[PDB]
């Protein structure tokens, strides 16, 4: 489903984080943003999904950037 | 390992 799993706007002409374990954990830039700022960075669902293995997966510096800007 | 980031 191509809209956020926290704030339900859709996705269908934009850029977005997708989860890379868990398919229908997709976040706009804003609500990855807001989970940015109070992690520190885990999924934005907060299960914390793993990577493609268990060890959970976690933003890069230069996506967090990214999503700053 | 590919981006998060998406379009
Ligand atoms: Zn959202
Ligand atoms: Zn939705
Ligand atoms: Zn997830």
């Amino acid at each position: 489903p191509l809209c956020c799993t926290l704030c339900h706007e859709r996705l269908e002409d934009t850029h977005f984080v997708q989860c890379p374990s868990v398919p229908s954990h997709k976040f706009c830039f804003p609500c990855s943003r807001q989970s940015i700022k109070q992690q520190g960075v885990y999924c934005p669902s907060g299960e914390k999904c793993p990577l493609v293995s268990n060890v959970p997966w976690a933003f890069m510096q230069g996506e967090i950037a990214t999503i700053l800007a | 390992r590919s981006s998060v980031i998406t379009s």
